[PDB]
């Protein structure tokens, strides 16, 4: 059924080249080379941990016929109150090596052999202040004694948990900040959306002045929701059998947000 | 209160011929992330079980622990004796002896590398071997295996076998 | 503009 | 004893169809579809754990010999001050999977491994509020992770708990909500309940005017003490030999109220 | 209907370029480059708040690729009984960062940093006299510590609040004051408003002397009362029919207020 | 001369 193929689709998921995105692929590559740690703050919604993802999978891990890997990117995301020992054990999984059983100190000794030797040059840490205060000396330990640049990634929290240590601060002063949609920059994505996003056989024709009055109100410009509300009223419209999206649709929709 | 017309349950594997009882086990426990004491305790067994992975059998608890254990794993007593040397043969112990050339059938171990005779397999016509051909080490229990990878020196295990025999 | 299908990158992974 | 039976009829429970049912069956399946989740709303005695429940019902579980069931959708109640242990055990009960001693690490990877394989599609958690704080964060993570809908049903205190943190805020900002009965609704519920769950020979004949001013007086548009009410008032009246709800026997039993 | 695409129009608002309006944004931008703080009194229907926004929306925000955006000016509006807490939290909103669970110094700390770095010029607070008398030192502190310049708009109870303090009635001594129109000025401004903002198709020679006496005493010089009036008689001329504002129905609406 | 509307001022916003 033609229908159920395309509604698969819609409900599924893609990455689109923002100018978000290109800005902080560039700022870390800098990083990267230069070695030099950092930190990466905005608010939840402005897609920080996907152009985080989308950069890792643009580095693939490298494969000779005798050596180990060489995985110069990882990308790793702690549980809450993450502690010590669970911040060695993701690294260590993250890099396909498993041991278990043993204490903390054994759990340390073994995640510095696997970033040795194996080429690592970047460490990413997602929601970074689901890490318990304790782990950062941990963070630190491996960002001195090892020449990989660690970034910590998150909210205007993440801010908060490290200006309640001097040592931290200071590894981590600089930063990069994520922004939000706004004049015509929100009207370009809201184009882009429709034709690599939707892509619905007769126009739907958004960025009119009439239609982006509604998405404005209904997303204020965090592309998340911008993404959720198109896809949303996409799918609502093609199970009723229409060929593209309408105003009422879309404030159908909008109404429930 | 919870869903209707269901039953107690896990996570089932399938026995491979030949397959080893350690390394069978091993399976078992990784598929439904448990201890071995977790085995036992499931079980109601005791403590016993965690020797087994390291191939260590002063008994045949053929009524005991293995008739018991069928019910935890879905495999019955008969098929799981099969998973052990016949009493009075085989018995090797220290060095894992393994056929990589067979493993591009099946990722396995097969039991009958472990009787104390052994040092050719005969199915694949070559020199067996009993400790690693690159690093130089001897290797860990089945029951420990991961993904086919070796840790001393990473390779496809199965990308080895063009060599040695 | 190339785009990416999101699992396509799990896909092709190495 | 003919009465005896009448009794024991009457002291238990039943299901009736009702448009605020019915409303949000259909709402949730948009969901379940679209994978997003959300959350319902409204006061305690609207009947919002029973809409939740005739819904359960309404997709049977599958189950072959051998291998693993297919459970298209999850609903738990949990308890006081609800940890993250104690919401990885209750789903692992749910399905009848066989589990014991761990840290929280271990039921978490476990959660994981039977949410996936068995299809589950929704997550339904009601009494939504004793979440402790930090649960969210599992919460989260499972609908970000896995492609389930999770949805949150409770009264107006949820939401100023939910307010209280940003990312959670934003994941589940869509909602539905119950409300009272009132007006032609509730006078047609009132005459539904005496053909569909009261049943006595004799015919009571209630919706009339100086009989719904009793009961609304007495029940105020909850659909809770309209059933508790009237089943006492069948009850008390037959074990005194009658035929019927009068006007004096059901003002004693409202009086109580 | 031609109709109603007028009353919509009428029934909105708009910014006209008069005389007070042009005078205050030349005065400001002395005081924002000397750096000088200062306050704007005046009567509460001469429209000092909407000429505070004209000024606002002529310096746009600037942004790059990375940092905070530069915002040259900013405005806020305290609530009732406005404390120290409630003063730097609506700077940090709206300058677009997230304010978190802290005590009153971090508060403070925090918005000296975001007031910092991103560059501000001049703080606007509207109806200045919200402010617990308390606020006053935090209001005094950031004008003297930081090169911004401070503007307290209000009535002449400000005044009367103001003088309760030296330390502050001194650093705010310098003011602007808003008047009433009169003579050549409020004729001046009813013919501009008659031809920039009503419209309508007859011409109502408003400047007329038997006019000017309705308006005069219905308005006495304020702007606001000058607006209201004259809209809400096109509206109601209107949807009788009729395309000019005659003696007869602006004395109806005259004779309301 | 120029005259705005306040709510095209507000969507022409930084
Ligand atoms: N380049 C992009 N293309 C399409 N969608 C995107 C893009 N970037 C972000 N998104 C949207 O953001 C969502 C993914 O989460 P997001 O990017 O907000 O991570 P995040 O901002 O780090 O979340 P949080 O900070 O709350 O953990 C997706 O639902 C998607 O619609
Ligand atoms: N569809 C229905 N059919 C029959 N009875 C119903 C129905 N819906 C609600 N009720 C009545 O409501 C009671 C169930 O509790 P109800 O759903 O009203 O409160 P609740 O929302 O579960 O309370 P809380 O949200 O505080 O847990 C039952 O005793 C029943 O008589
Ligand atoms: N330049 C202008 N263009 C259009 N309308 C104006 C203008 N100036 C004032 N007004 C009218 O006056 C009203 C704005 O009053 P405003 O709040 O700015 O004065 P205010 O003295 O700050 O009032 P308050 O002291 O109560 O805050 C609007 O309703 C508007 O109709
Ligand atoms: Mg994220
Ligand atoms: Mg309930």
């Amino acid at each position: 059924e033609w229908l159920q193929a395309e509604i698969a689709r819609l409900k599924g998921k893609s990455i689109v080249p923002l100018q978000q995105v290109k800005t902080l692929h560039d700022w870390l590559d800098g990083k990267r080379k230069a070695r030099k740690s950092c930190r990466v703050v905005g608010e939840s919604r402005t897609g920080k941990t996907v152009a985080c993802d989308a950069y890792r999978y643009r580095h693939k891990p490298q494969q000779e016929a005798g050596r180990p890997p060489t995985v110069p990117v990882v990308y790793i995301r702690p549980h809450q109150k993450c502690g010590p020992k669970d911040l060695f054990k993701k690294i260590t999984e993250y890099l396909k090596y498993r041991v278990t059983k043993g204490t903390v100190s054994d759990f340390r000794d073994r995640t510095i052999e696997v970033l040795k030797g194996c080429g690592v040059e970047m460490l990413i840490i997602d929601e970074a202040d689901r890490l318990k205060p304790e782990t950062f000396a941990d963070v630190r330990d491996i960002a001195e004694d090892l020449g990989i640049a660690v970034v910590l990634v998150g909210t205007d929290r993440l801010d908060a948990v490290i200006k309640r240590d001097e040592q931290v601060l200071e590894r981590f002063r600089a930063h990069l900040r994520f922004g939000k949609l706004s004049g015509e920059d929100f009207k370009n994505t809201v184009e882009m959306w429709e034709q690599m996003v939707l892509k619905l056989p007769v126009s739907s024709n958004l960025k009119s002045k009439e239609m982006l009055r509604i998405l404005t109100s209904a997303t204020e410009g965090y592309i998340g929701r911008l993404d959720e509300i198109l896809r949303e009223a996409a799918i609502r419209s093609l199970s009723r059998g229409l060929k593209k999206i309408d105003k009422a649709v879309l404030q159908e929709v909008a109404k429930e947000y | 209160i919870e869903a209707p017309d269901v039953k107690p349950w896990l996570f089932l594997i399938k026995p491979y011929e030949g397959e080893s009882l350690s390394h069978f086990l091993g399976r078992f426990r990784r598929a439904n992330h448990l201890s071995a004491s977790g085995l036992g305790t499931l079980a109601g067994i005791g403590a016993i079980v965690a020797r087994w992975e390291r191939f260590h059998f002063n008994p045949r608890p053929s009524q005991q622990e293995l008739e018991a254990i069928a019910s935890v794993v879905e495999v019955d007593a008969q098929r799981l004796a099969q998973m052990l040397p016949p009493a009075g043969v085989g018995m090797q112990h220290e060095p894992i002896r393994l056929c990589g050339a067979c493993y591009a059938e099946s990722p396995c171990h097969r039991i009958e590398w472990q009787y104390k005779s052994v040092w050719k397999c005969d199915r694949h016509q070559l020199k067996i071997l009993a400790k690693c051909p690159n690093c130089q080490a001897p290797f860990k229990m089945p029951a420990l295996w991961e993904d086919g990878c070796c840790h001393r020196c990473r390779m496809p295990f199965a990308e080895m076998a063009k060599l040695q025999k | 503009i190339e785009v990416w299908d999101y699992e396509q990158l799990r896909e092709e992974y190495g």
